[PDB]
């Protein structure tokens, strides 16, 4: 195999030292980013003429 | 294959039909609810095919 990867790992891990790059930490699911409401809220409900 | 069982009547979502595949009552004008009690024997009831 002769570690292709870890050379990779190292190389990058060199060449790219000296900054800073932090991805956010938000969470999409924390019923923040949903609709209120389940198929119990009135915008469900039939229109009625 | 169970004997404790309960049945719920909900006027929002009132969908008439065998599949719940129909037309949905109104429940802003209703004049009256009675339930259709029957026996096993009503009309070639139980065991027809």
């Amino acid at each position: 195999s002769c570690g292709a990867e870890l050379e990779a790992n190292a190389l990058l891990t060199a060449l790219v030292a000296g900054e800073d790059f932090t991805l956010p930490d938000i969470d999409m699911s924390g019923s923040e980013y949903d609709i209120p409401g389940g198929i119990n809220s009135p915008i469900y409900a039939e229109i009625e003429k | 294959g169970t004997k404790d069982y309960i049945f719920i009547l909900d006027f929002a979502d009132l969908r008439t039909g065998v599949a719940f595949n129909g037309v949905t009552i109104n429940p802003r004008n209703i004049t009256m609810i009675s339930f259709d009690c029957t026996e096993a024997h009503h009309g070639l009831g139980k065991d027809a095919y």
